[PDB]
């Protein structure tokens, strides 16, 4: 897997 | 004390969530407390996504404090995008509460298969205003202004399965969470909690790199070119078309990661980024790293790093603080 905002 | 504490519950010692409430009737939700984003969202009663069928939804009709907005908005995360519309209702964290603009998500398909495989309903961003969509002031900044907390800061003490639980503390710094003293690093931008650090992955170095401290990320990320080189000479194998990398658990060549600023050094021993794949066969180990190309020199220190260092996020000081976590 998880990667939290672009 | 006046500090507002929120417990972080561990799930299969791979992820953690906390509880939050929305609406005057106080509807509860399991949320990811994400320093890597700046918007709050909970799945809406109007959500038809299959994922929503197993999540706590928000019913805006059951809250007298609900302020309709309707403006459509999407939030894109590295793991996917969610869609919905803005609303504004009472938001409750610990013993503090306050009317806050948020998103009612009605579409979660692009967040699958993650969304349904793990357990959290929504996400609460803890980044800065410019990292949000809709120019929303960070709630911790809001609380401080409304004098509900001593300082516009929060800290992350991550849990350790079958040892102790973790806590998101808002308002002040609790000394029982860490050893020694806290050293701070000034932010290079008030967007993500991002600082300058020389990155050392063994002999591989990237000076004055841009490093994001993100509680919402479960691995350590690095630009593709840099990470592929790294895995090249370390006998790290990538499972085809999958974000997983493995090597032998007995690999003594996996280096201690080093992150240096002018005055301080932060390290991460291999034990913090390697895990045996099977619970009975400890031959192969998973490497908790992942290639993510935001730009040429941006790195993301996620949970693996935070399980070692207690972290302080100070808006006033516009800095991120570090110290060894206890236990």
């Amino acid at each position: 897997x998880v990667v939290x905002a672009x | 004390s006046e500090n507002d504490v929120i417990e972080l519950d561990d799930v299969a010692n791979i992820m953690f969530y906390g509880e939050g409430e929305v609406g005057d009737n106080h509807q509860k939700f399991m949320l990811i407390f994400d320093t890597g984003s700046a918007n709050l969202w909970v799945p809406s009663k109007k959500c038809n996504s299959s994922g929503c069928s197993i999540k706590n939804l928000y019913d805006s009709s059951k809250s007298k404090s609900y302020e309709k907005d309707g403006t459509k908005v999407d939030i894109t995360y590295g793991s996917g995008t969610v869609k919905g519309f803005f609303s504004k209702d009472l938001v409750t964290l610990g013993h503090l509460s306050m009317p806050y603009k948020f998103i009612e998500v009605i579409d979660t398909d692009d967040l699958e298969p993650i969304y349904s495989s793990v357990e959290f309903d929504g996400i609460l961003g803890l980044g800065w205003k410019d990292l949000s969509i809709g120019s929303i002031d960070p709630i911790v900044v809001e609380l401080k202004n409304q004098n509900k907390i001593d300082n516009a800061l929060f800290t992350f003490y991550l849990p350790v399965h079958d040892v102790h639980a973790g806590y998101l503390t808002i308002g002040g710094i609790e000394e029982k969470f860490y050893e020694g003293n806290i050293t701070y690093e000034k932010l290079n931008h008030d967007l993500y909690w991002q600082i300058d650090l020389d990155v050392h992955f063994g002999k591989q170095t990237m000076e004055k790199a841009n490093v994001i401290v993100d509680s919402g990320t479960t691995t350590i990320t690095a630009p593709s070119e840099f990470l592929n080189k790294f895995f090249a000479n370390l006998n790290v194998i990538k499972v085809p078309f999958l974000p997983f990398y493995v090597t032998t658990c007995d690999n003594k060549e996996m280096p201690t990661l080093e992150f240096k600023s002018a005055n301080n050094t932060y390290t991460l021993e291999p034990e913090y980024y390697m895990n045996p794949i099977l619970e009975v066969d400890d031959t192969l180990c998973m490497i908790t790293m992942l290639p993510v190309d935001i730009d040429s020199n941006t790195f993301i220190l996620g949970d693996p790093f935070m399980r070692k260092y207690f972290t302080v996020f100070d808006y006033d000081k516009e800095s991120v603080g570090f110290a060894i976590a206890k236990n």
